[PDB]
């Protein structure tokens, strides 16, 4: 089923290496684990095949930064190609520009694109040589986000938007898909907005385009060249499973290859409306300060419309 | 979670359903999350759904009413993985009722050891082994005749731990440090690691595979060549055996990775080793035939074994064709000038080089290693300093720091000996129940003659017939009996002839003018006819006459190898036979080791099957299980673990069994084992009526049933007295009987819980 | 007996300080200070066998009184150091019983004998006598199992490090002590 | 009950009772290099030293030998029982 | 799960050599003091209880910044290594 | 003293040394078969017991002639050196 890609190290921990390590699995694709010392237990490091210690002696966090000693697991075992998840190396140049050195596909975009995008302001730049507004202090906005896919063989499409503006202290909280409360003329002024963007750079993978808007008009103000925590309620609105997609982009097939089964921009289509909240030990009577400790009990739901992932709450 | 699923309802746990843009990809994630989905407890229907879902006619969309029913490939199911089921049933078994034969006590905590740091991806050297793989063996031994410093031969991973403990040093702990040794020690001349008591060992005692063994580790250590010692007429093995055994046991060595075979004989009778040294020139290989050093040359008084004796036989076996001369002191008896002496000769006489092996049981090793290197020698024996010393082999790096400002030196580098010393240094505490050599020197062997391992041994068996208290009356009789026999070579097995018959004497309070007199009436241990009846080949000189007569009784000996008189076995049949005992194709290694030792082949198999690969386990568990709390982690392959927690250990029913409360990589797992050693009553749960309890206060004359028995409403269950009139509890339903929580005699108070009948 | 105590290595020119003069200056102002025997005492075990040898040869040379040597087994070598200090002339040595000999102890007397008891220069020791001794100690030793503690097995380490025979033991337990058994090679390597 | 300090409480152990050299009652204890001390103080038994072709041994097994091996533990009642037999069995020591 | 203190209270953990939250005794001896209390607050470095080793006093640190959890001994309770004494959070 | 058979039960006894009254196992194993009962008499070399040590059996016979006393063992029991088995009352 794969042309290059037989096995695949997760370079992250927690809910989206469990995504990761499924839609590997669901393409018949080895998955291997990495775990940090004070992670031995996470339940992400029994969803794959194999596992294996990084970061010996770092600090916990550290410790997933690890570059090298990534590269030597990578290599060690076999990995044709590392997916960096979100967050943590997913968006770091040294990390990409390394892998590609070592002839280990990066599931993602290329380095230069972390490049043009790891900087707030080189980014503005390519918003400005894409021909697409931009902010020049904003009353009252929605955040509105865009999902963009692309293939190495110049094919790029989106699958529409997802509205991100409920907020805590500048930090999401519930995620709608597809933002109601805009018209269609709207929606894809700046859906085609960040198609033109990340067709003029000839953006690789999987990638979020994000936008304020206020009324009627939109300004860009980021792109984050990942998967992200939301990708979630757009593949339930479109149908598209988009972690599947990065792996069939990234082992160099084409978006609409049967196989991929993308299809055309004007047959992407929304169904339904999506909401994503996120279930996480930050206590709300005691200032969100996150609890910790053994969950003596952890028992999720079902049903029709229901889906659930999983970081390590089990 | 915890729900009880009862035979009422309908069976259902959950439906899963997946979706997709197309079938095609809602039959991955279907494929995907049957797989992923874990359940324990109870079997579920997960196999079948899976070959439905992975039927190429069910992703076709092609199939219709009878698919199933026509398509008998949906119910061959795979052989089940229940690893982890298994490694908790050997874990929760040491852990309530010890491992046999050593104290049960308390896992200790132990240190992690020290790993030598190597580079990621660094780069053996080339060493030994490319020689051999290039120019053969005239060219590894042309190389040795241009090395001016004298060779090492590392015992450690054999020799070593059969002298110092009891050989139980496991392949894991094996494994762990054979890269660092590749990379670390590419100078030796050989790593002596299979042969002697390993081959039994490792199946009998540590459930696992030699062959394992020595493949494992000939693909981690690819520079330098591995040693073996091999007994000529009996291999590895406990008896005699025909040529062809031998010959396929050799032949299998060798494509396994053995590259230099030492091979002996326990009288030095050359005919014991002519089979097995043609065998070792046959396969490509380095043939060390070897001279058992016994007497002490240096005393004319003593004309039987001579230095004149020593060079006949080195030129013999030169004839016969070895390759590297070797001399082993099996003992610790060749003190050192007469090594000078000895080597000098022997070098003056044959123009093969020669391979020093000694024990430091004296205190004299190193020393009489220093004489031989003055002498010429060629290759010495030594150990990680960890693990030599007494009755093991001198230490490699003593041996470097004690001639490194010689005349002659060694090739070694003694830093990095050194950090692989630190690995044994702490792993060694993991074998303390079997470290009982006492460590210090025993000059008295140059008087008994007792080699290395055999004293500890024979010290066990004087200990476990009631004779600790007069171990000094058996050690004497041990010399006595030497000379009873005209005085013969001591080493396994002659050693064991003379050890059975030291006991016998002594446990009977005969002499040895007793066993002339009163000798035609004694019944001798069985070792010890088949001595004098040429079993275990000719001894130099000749048996005894009159003794020989006493003890055979009119049977008449051989003159002959018992293996040219052995019917040669059939392997087409034997391979059969063994296919039949295991259930499936058995290897052409399997087949050898049944050969060689049916019996402990057998047990190893059933053993294997009822708790899988302990192998792979750390020591530490392999030997004490787990404390309440612990938490290990279990090896599987190289990224495969099972993190394994022990969190509780249950009360005992009535014939023992507990359970034992486990987590296995997150999933809470329950397993049931009887404890065999037990030295607070419960009541009943009132709601449910698989409970039996009992009605009034009393006790148990008879419990009529056994745990899966099968009941009909109305049967005999127990029979409860009530101030001695007997009363009878009944099942109240059909049913199959389950837990059983008393025993013929319990006292029994009302509201007592008795017997379990399920539904 | 006045006592020089043997450190580093004479064999090593390298090493400036601890030389064969020096043995031997001292030597001389110890015979002066006024000695009846003059006592060598490597307490770590350093005295590797050619440099006892030398050392030996040389300090007869140069004073008048016999010499008394006392090493430790601790590297393994410690029996050959004696035999090469016999050949060189030393008087008297230092042994144990076997049973508590060896390791970071004394070499055996009975080892010692039999290993010269067929060269040129022999000891005066009644083999079988010590051995029905040793026997007494045999048993004896294992009364204190609970203090047996020395890991007994040669430590060539010693000749980088030069911790004598009985502050091995000690220091690594005050290390455990102290929290730091996981880092005794670093605390090797301080000291 | 409470334990011996500074090592593990458990059982005693059930030990074999030692191995005591068996003396003739009332031997001979054979004269050796204390005699010489007495008679001819230290340069008598330093001239004895020369004349001796032999190596001399001293026996460290009451001292050094356990203070390295066993935390100098030893007591004097194990040392008591055996210094007789000591006297009579290794009477050529240069010293003890 | 629930925590309930017994009052009426008439076998030794060992450590999870794994887990650095695990404070355990070092050497065979005794406890003289405990200094902290379960819920308090340390710096590393800090002292959270001393053990005796023959008579010689020593004294037991937090390995980090943190919380102290449970307590398994007390002032007089004897002790051997490997022996789990205190629990200190994160 | 009055001796009282407990019919409902729910520490190891060492030998005493001293004493050849007691018979005592030698290595570490098992009781595979006590062949006696309280009172039988004995002759010297007699069968008392059978112990397992690592599946290899052997067999603990009287020291003397004498009279069977207390049997401190069944058959399943395991055991170690220096555990008192069996009294035999000259
Ligand atoms: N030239 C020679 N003659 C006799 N024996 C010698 C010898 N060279 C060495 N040896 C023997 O070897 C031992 C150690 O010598 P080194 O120097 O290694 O002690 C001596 C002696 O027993
Ligand atoms: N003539 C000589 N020249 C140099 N070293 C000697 C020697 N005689 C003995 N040795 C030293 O003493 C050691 C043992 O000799 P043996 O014979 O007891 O090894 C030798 C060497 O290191
Ligand atoms: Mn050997
Ligand atoms: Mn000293």
């Amino acid at each position: 089923m794969m042309n290059r890609i037989k096995k695949v190290l997760v370079a992250n921990r927690g809910e989206i290496a469990i995504r990761v390590m499924r839609a590997c699995t669901e393409l018949k694709i080895k998955t291997v684990a990495i775990y940090s010392q004070e992670d031995t237990g996470s339940f992400h490091r029994y969803k794959s095949d194999e596992a294996y210690l990084v970061g010996a002696g770092k600090k916990p966090i550290d410790a997933y930064l690890d570059i090298e000693n990534i590269i030597e697991i990578a290599k060690e075992s076999g990995a044709d190609a590392i997916h960096p998840g979100y967050g943590f190396l997913s968006e770091n140049i040294e990390f990409a520009r390394r892998c590609e050195q070592e002839g280990i596909i990066f599931v993602g975009p290329k380095s230069k694109h972390l490049d043009m995008f790891g900087d707030k302001i080189k980014a503005k730049e390519q918003a400005l040589l894409a021909d697409i507004p931009v902010i020049p202090c904003v009353m009252n906005p929605k955040h509105i986000e865009v999902q963009i896919l692309g293939d190495t063989h110049g094919n790029i499409v989106h699958l529409f938007e997802r509205d991100c503006s409920i907020q805590r202290r500048h930090q999401k909280v519930v995620e709608v898909a597809p933002c109601n409360a805009i018209t269609s003329e709207l929606r894809n002024r700046i859906c085609d907005a960040a198609v033109k963007l990340m067709k003029n750079v000839d953006y690789i993978n999987a990638g979020t385009v994000e936008f304020l808007v206020e009324g009627d008009d939109f300004y860009f103000i980021e792109v984050n060249p990942r998967v992200q925590v939301e990708h979630t309620i757009t593949e339930m609105i479109t149908g598209i499973d988009i972690v599947q997609s990065q792996l069939f982009i990234a082992d160099g097939y084409a978006l609409h290859d049967q196989l991929v089964a993308i299809p055309k921009q004007e047959d992407i289509h929304i169904h339904g409306s999506a909401i994503q909240s996120r279930i996480t030990t930050e206590d709300p009577l005691n200032n969100f300060m996150p609890d910790t400790g053994r969950v003596d009990t952890y028992r999720s739901t079902g049903g029709f419309g229901v889906r659930l992932d999983a970081g390590n709450g089990f | 979670q915890g729900t009880v699923v009862t035979p009422f309802y309908d069976s259902l746990l959950v439906k899963l359903c997946t979706w997709g843009m197309t079938f095609e990809q809602a039959t991955r994630k279907m494929r995907r999350n049957l797989i992923e989905f874990r359940i324990r407890g109870v079997k579920t229907n997960i196999p079948f759904l899976l070959n439905v879902v992975r039927h190429p006619d069910f992703a076709s969309g092609n199939y219709n009413t009878s698919f199933i029913d026509t398509t008998p490939e949906l119910f061959k199911f795979p052989h089940i993985r229940d690893r982890g089921t298994k490694t908790l049933r050997y874990i929760g078994n040491v852990t309530v009722n010890g491992f046999p034969g050593i104290k049960h006590r308390d896992k200790p905590v132990y240190a992690e050891p020290r790993l030598p740091k190597i580079p990621y991806g660094s780069q053996i050297s080339p060493g030994t082994k490319q020689i051999l793989d290039a120019k053969g063996p005239e060219g590894v031994v042309d190389w040795v005749k241009k090395q001016e410093e004298v060779l090492l031969t590392d015992t450690t991973l054999r020799d070593a731990h059969q002298s110092l403990l009891a050989t139980r040093v496991r392949s894991k702990d094996i494994f762990q440090i054979a890269d660092a040794m590749a990379h670390l020690l590419p100078n030796m001349f050989s790593f002596e690691m299979w042969g002697g008591a390993t081959f039994d060992v490792a199946y009998r005692f540590l459930n696992e595979d030699p062959w394992v063994r020595l493949e494992t580790l000939r693909k981690q250590i690819p520079n330098v060549m591995f040693q073996m010692l091999l007994r000529g007429a009996n291999a590895v093995g406990y008896k005699n055996y025909p040529d062809n055994v031998i010959r396929e046991f050799v032949k299998q060595s060798a494509q396994s990775g053995v590259d230099v075979f030492r091979v002996f004989d326990s009288l030095n009778w050359i005919k014991g080793m002519e089979v097995s040294i043609d065998a070792v020139r046959e396969a490509g290989k380095i043939v060390e035939a070897a001279i058992c050093y016994t007497g002490d040359i240096d005393d004319d008084t003593r004309t039987k074994y001579t230095i004149d004796y020593y060079k006949d036989m080195a030129k013999e076996l030169v004839a016969q064709g070895t390759h590297i001369l070797g001399i082993k002191d099996m003992a610790g008896l060749l003190k050192p000038q007469a090594a000078y002496r000895l080597i000098g000769e022997l070098k003056d006489t044959v123009d093969v080089p020669i391979h020093l092996h000694t024990h430091d049981t004296s205190g004299n090793g190193i020393y009489t290693y220093a004489a031989a290197v003055s002498a010429g020698v060629d290759i010495v024996d030594v150990a990680s300093s960890a693990m030599s010393g007494a009755t093991s082999q001198p230490s490699m790096t003593g041996l470097y720091y004690g001639l490194v400002n010689g005349n002659r030196q060694t090739n070694l580098d003694a830093q990095n000996s050194q950090i692989i010393n630190h690995y044994w240094e702490d792993v060694r505490h993991y074998y303390k129940d079997f470290d009982n050599a006492l460590n210090s020197p025993q000059t008295e062997v140059y008087i008994h003659e007792m080699p290395g391992g055999q004293y500890t041994n024979l010290q066990q068996q004087a200990i476990a017939v009631g004779l600790g208290d007069r171990w000094d009356e058996v050690k004497e009789m041990y010399t006595v009996v030497n000379q009873m026999f005209g005085d013969i070579v001591k080493v396994t097995p002659s050693s064991k002839v003379v050890g059975d018959l030291a006991l016998f004497m002594v446990q009977n309070e005969l002499s040895e003018e007793d066993v002339y007199e009163k000798g035609d009436t004694i019944d001798f241990p069985d070792s010890v006819i088949e001595f004098f009846m040429g079993e275990i080949g000719q001894p130099y000189g000749g048996f005894p006459e009159k003794l020989q007569k006493l003890v055979l009784k009119g049977r008449t000996p051989l003159t002959d190898r018992p293996g040219a008189l052995m019917e040669p076995v059939n392997f087409v049949e034997v391979k059969a036979e063994l296919k039949e005992k295991m259930g499936y194709e058995p290897t052409e290694k399997d087949v050898i080791s049944y050969i060689l030792y049916p019996k402990v082949f057998l047990d190893y198999q059933e053993m294997i099957n009822k708790y899988g690969d302990v192998t792979v386990l750390d020591t530490p568990t392999f030997y004490k299980g787990m404390r309440l709390g612990e938490t290990i982690e279990v090896e599987l392959e190289k990224g495969k673990i099972l993190l394994i927690k022990l969190n509780s250990i249950g009360e005992p029913i009535a014939d023992g069994t507990r359970v034992i409360y486990f987590e296995l990589n997150g999933q809470p797992r329950e397993i049931n084992i009887q404890d065999m050693n037990v030295q607070a009553r419960r009541k009943i749960d009132t709601t449910n009526p698989e409970h039996v309890g009992a009605t009034m206060t009393g006790s148990v004359i008879q419990v009529v049933v056994k745990k899966g028995d099968s009941v009909k409403k109305g049967d005999p269950l127990l029979i409860t007295e009530a101030m001695k009139m007997e009363t009878t509890i009944q099942a109240p339903f059909d049913g199959e009987v389950s837990s059983i929580y008393v025993s013929d005699g319990d006292t029994i108070e009302s509201g007592d819980l008795l017997i379990e009948v399920n539904r």
